RNA sequence: AGAGGUGAAAUUCUUAGACCGCACCAAGACGAACUACAGCGAAGGCAUUCUUCAAGGAUACCUUCCUCAAUCAAGAACCAAAGUGUGGAGAUCGAAGAUGAUUAGAGACCAUUGUAGUCCACACUGCAAACGAUGACACCCAUGAAUUGGGGAUCUCUAUUCGCACGGGAAUAUCCUCAGCACACGCGAAAGCUUUGAGGUUACAGUCUCAGGGGGGAGUACGUUCGCAAGAGUGAAACUUAAAGAAAUUGACGGAAUGGCACCACAAGACGUGGAGCGUGCGGUUUAAUUUGACUCAACACG
């Protein structure tokens, strides 16, 4: 049957993550002119950040990270950051009637050559004293969020490399700063980064990938 | 064998249009050193029922009325 | 006989299940992380002889068991789950043969974790099938 | 003939908007104006309680101090599709005017 | 190895690999949740972001001006959807059409389809439950909690939370104020209206204008102006008719809901009634006469 011709592999993650090889998959035997590797490149593989890190009992079971296979070494599969998500149900429970939601998109070109969209979502807050039935924001304050949230994500992620950039996103350093600075404008309930998907990959350069994985762990198989 | 003999804990109510079947919460009868309860799976019974009825279930682990 | 990864026995190989349950049928479908490849594809109608009960929850229960018949053979112990409504424009409410899949999996001895809602959501939709008056 | 409502069944007073783009009806497809249609926001459990004990048992990470996900959807009903589903029912003339709003 | 779709199916797609699962790519539409008895616009209408071009209201002010104003036959501009013309576009949905069901019949309602169309530019059309079925401008008019703009005070109410960089800031709290959408008198046939009037009207008078005069016939006919056309504006009579209509009430009824209750109701279900043997009653046909009442339950072993 089909499981006969199939082979197994494990999926390595960039070294900045904790659990390195998080997945188990399959591909057909080399099978003549066809070549197992060439089909294994480009396969996105998904994860949940709390599975991938050993971090986050506290706030992140809710972010999905996903990777692509840019190389095949031995029985391993080496990856690069593809997108980060916020889970469907986490994002649907943030919304509230009577508050304003304020969304942005930011395109950054990292020092490492990648251009990534960044989807931010901010929700307005009722004040302590607030006697009123509305959180609604004046639209000149909404528009003066988007300029900050852009200016910061442009300034912070553009001078950085994806290795250090992904760690800003997965360790929510940006999200912490994007709230610190953008809080004095409008009181914000949560400001989150909803999707990061990486749009352009600069090139393929072996050393750049290898020095991204550090010391690659064994994959018997 | 197929006999898995539970208790009615309670009559969870009359159910159905004619007056016949009655919703019931069943406590699996079998007790073992690793006591296997469900603990409770709702069932529909055919005919009159009562507080301590022994209800051997030939089709086990079905989730009952739910839908209709 | 089973075809596994090389793994110290008793450790668990995760695979993903896509449960897409309409009101006319249920798919119980196992794939891997990506999903570029499948192990078991069983539909709630593969186990049922009529179109009336094609979608029934006792159909999905009988399908989700035969996914565990196969997974233990493919060496997949544990399953991440993705659950899906019939689709984006039509209906967002999951079909009756959902939940009868998961139970028939956990109660079949599979591990479970990290269920999600994959049901595709139209930020902005093309027109639904019904006329301006509706289905009447 | 007789006016049955000061509101005419809308959220729209005279000298307000005037148009209000219409939406499709859950369950039917009837286009009705977003004011007219009867909205409900839901927050539904993925799994029946007795189905949770099964699955919440079978999971390494889930079910202790951490719970399961839920289904979050608004539902916008044609006023016909709403009565048939009983989400709304007719009410006696004296009680027609009652607004529950959100309170607790 | 089924898929789809339904109340159940079938027409339709499938080993020539559909359904399903990932990542993308192409095209056209669309802007969910936030979204409200919210805002903006003369109405029609208007929902992603960034840039950009002219405007608009409200407010602020010890600026300017000095009656310049209100409403309006004719006249002009704008007007949703469908339509129409020439090019584009063609994803979704979909008049006509085709097919399968349903049905006594059933292109109908339901299902798989599908053309015009839906979308865009440039022209026409101007025919809506174009509604608040409520003309425009002005005055007077009590109450409670709210809401969107702007402004003022607190810096008797002064107070909360956030901390170069679009920032001597942003939001909130108390109170006031102008301007917007809304949730006591009096009037009304009643339903109801109320500082957002249908109030301040037999105690009848602030100003301008539009339309109505029992129901039909009929927005028809002729004429005429406008339109590519579809049609639009203007608009009778003969003749016919005693009511049509409005609000409210009490009944009745519902294949509306909500509590209930019944073996003349059902379930679960016991015993035979239905069609031969035969007791009469009825209907009938018959004959001098087959005397006659009573025909769903409440007529027929009954008078």
């Amino acid at each position: 049957e089909t499981m006969a011709r199939k082979e197994w592999y494990d999926v390595v993650a960039p070294a900045n993550f904790e659990k390195r090889q998080f997945a188990k998959t399959i591909c057909n035997k080399t099978q003549g002119t066809r070549i197992a590797a060439d089909v294994l490149r480009g396969r996105v593989f998904e994860a949940n950040l709390a599975d991938l890190n050993q971090s986050a009992g506290e706030e992140e079971a809710y972010r999905k990270v996903r990777f692509t296979v840019q190389e095949v070494q031995g029985r391993n599969l080496l990856t690069q950051f593809h997108s980060m998500e916020v889970t469907t149900d986490k994002m649907a429970s943030l919304l509230r009637k009577w508050c304003t939601t304020m969304e942005t998109t930011v395109e950054v070109k990292t020092a490492d050559g990648y251009t990534m969209r960044l989807f931010v979502v901010a929700f307005t807050k009722p004040q302590a004293n607030q006697q009123s039935r509305n959180c609604y924001a004046k639209q000149r304050l909404v528009k003066w969020l988007r300029m900050r949230i852009t200016k910061m994500i442009k300034r912070r992620l553009s001078k950085v490399q994806i290795k250090e950039a992904v760690s800003l996103l997965t360790r929510n350093v940006l999200s912490d700063a994007l709230v610190r600075r953008c809080n004095p404008i409008l009181p914000l309930r949560e400001l989150r980064i909803r999707k990061v998907r990486v749009v352009r990959t600069p090139k393929f350069d072996a050393q750049a990938l290898l020095s991204a994985h550090g010391t690659i762990p064994a994959s018997v198989e | 064998d197929q006999a898995q003999v539970g208790l009615i804990i309670k009559v969870l109510g009359r159910t159905g249009s004619r007056g016949n079947v009655t919703q019931v919460r069943v406590r699996l009868m079998a007790e073992a050193g690793s006591p296997d309860y469900n603990r409770t799976i709702v069932r529909n019974v055919k005919g009159p029922c009562k507080e301590n009825d022994m209800l051997s279930l030939m089709e086990t682990e079905r989730e009952a009325r739910r839908l209709k | 006989k089973a075809y596994g990864p090389n793994v110290k026995k008793g450790d668990l190989v995760y695979g993903v299940v896509h449960i897409f349950a309409s009101f006319n049928d249920t798919f119980v479908h196992v794939t891997d992380m990506s999903g570029r490849e499948t192990y078991v594809k069983v539909t709630g109608g593969m186990k049922v002889k009529a179109d009336r009960d094609e979608s029934s929850p006792y159909a999905a229960m009988m399908a989700a068991q035969d996914v565990v018949a196969r997974c233990k053979e493919c060496g997949i112990n544990a399953l991440h789950v993705k659950m899906r409504a019939v689709g984006g424009v039509r209906t967002k409410s999951p079909g009756p043969g959902a939940q009868a899949a998961l139970r028939a999996l956990a109660r079949a001895g599979m591990k479970i974790g990290r269920i999600e809602d994959v049901t595709p959501i139209p930020t902005d939709s093309t027109r639904r099938k019904g006329s301006r008056r509706g289905r009447r | 003939m007789t006016t049955k409502r000061r509101n005419h069944g809308r959220s729209k007073p005279a000298h307000s908007r005037g148009r209000v783009k219409p939406i499709h009806c859950f369950n039917c497809g009837r286009l009705t104006p977003k004011d007219k249609a009867v909205g409900r926001f839901v927050v539904r459990r993925m799994l029946d309680a007795a189905s949770a004990r099964d699955v919440a048992e079978a999971s390494p990470v889930y079910g202790a101090n951490f719970p399961m996900p839920k289904l979050y959807m608004k539902q916008r009903f044609c006023i016909a599709c709403a009565i048939h589903s009983r989400t709304v029912r007719a009410r006696p003339v004296g009680n027609r005017k009652i607004r529950y709003t959100k309170k607790v």
